[PDB]
């Protein structure tokens, strides 16, 4: 769903 | 003539804030359609700089994963807007909007047709800055605040620890207007000012998120987005048309 923020975040 | 150094970090969250601000991005037309499209280009950029940025806030990172994620899909525009009306109080050559320092907007593009009526909202912020003359250690700590301004109305998962950040931050923008050297009561009128202003950064945001999400959604109006901004906005509406979103007000209104 928000895979580009969370991968950015970790 | 000095050596090659870095300047000297000091133990408050104004001297921090100061090294980890992003620096400002360059873009790198005379119809709004086109325009439109070359804005968001930039603001997407612009957003994966300030999620980077908000990672090193202390504090943020110590905030349960979805609180992060939500905090920042509820601020972006509000973080993106400041930031805009900065540099185009900063530029101090009238009303023109600095998007970018290669990327001007002049009276003359603020007023083509479909422009102004967006324009104007974004232009607020720039005029407030200017009229109280906002200083740099101020406007970091109002932006910070930004990000912790909107939260779920049912409350984060990390609601304890979200309370106490901000609170620092408060304080943080208390001893900034302290600096200046005013006396008692001007500091306490300047933190209402300021309070104010933050406050009225609510009602603009609600302005340019009514296009944002308009020309998003229209795809007939052909108006691109990059993929990040795209998904945060995706998310984002949801949540907004839902009336989940709870703007955090330091004034009754
Ligand atoms: C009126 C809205 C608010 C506009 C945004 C206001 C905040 C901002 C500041 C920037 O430095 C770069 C991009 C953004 C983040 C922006 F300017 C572009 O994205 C286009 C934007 C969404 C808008 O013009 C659009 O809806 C056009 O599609």
């Amino acid at each position: 769903e928000n895979a580009l923020l969370r991968y950015l975040l970790d | 003539m000095v050596p090659a150094a870095l300047p000297q970090l000091t133990p408050t969250l104004v001297s921090l804030l100061e090294v980890i601000e992003p620096e400002v991005l360059y873009a790198g037309p005379d119809s709004a359609w086109r325009i439109m499209t070359t804005l968001n280009m930039l603001g997407g950029r612009q957003v994966i700089a300030a999620v980077k940025w908000a990672k090193a806030i202390p504090g943020f990172r110590n905030l349960h994963l979805d609180d992060q994620m939500t905090l920042l899909q509820y601020s972006w525009m509000s973080l993106m807007a400041f930031a805009l009306g900065w540099r185009s109080y900063r530029q101090a050559s009238g009303n023109l909007l600095c998007f970018a320092p290669d990327l001007i907007i002049n009276e003359q593009r603020m007023t083509l047709p479909c422009m102004y009526d967006q324009c104007k909202h974004m232009l607020f912020i720039s005029t407030e800055l200017q009229r109280l003359q906002v200083s740099y250690e101020e406007y970091l700590c109002m932006k910070t605040l930004l990000l912790l301004s909107s939260v779920p109305k049912e409350g984060l998962k990390s609601q304890e620890l979200f309370d106490e950040i901000r609170m620092t931050y408060i304080k943080e923008l208390g001893k900034a207007i302290v600096k200046r050297e005013g006396n008692s009561s001007q500091n306490w009128q300047r933190f209402y000012q300021l309070t104010k202003l933050l406050d009225s950064m609510h009602d603009v945001v609600e302005n340019l998120l009514s296009y944002c999400f308009q020309t998003f959604l229209d795809k007939s109006m052909s108006i691109e987005f990059p993929e990040m901004l795209a998904e945060i906005i995706t998310n984002q509406i949801p949540k907004y048309s839902n009336g989940n979103i709870k703007k955090l007000l330091f004034h009754q209104k």
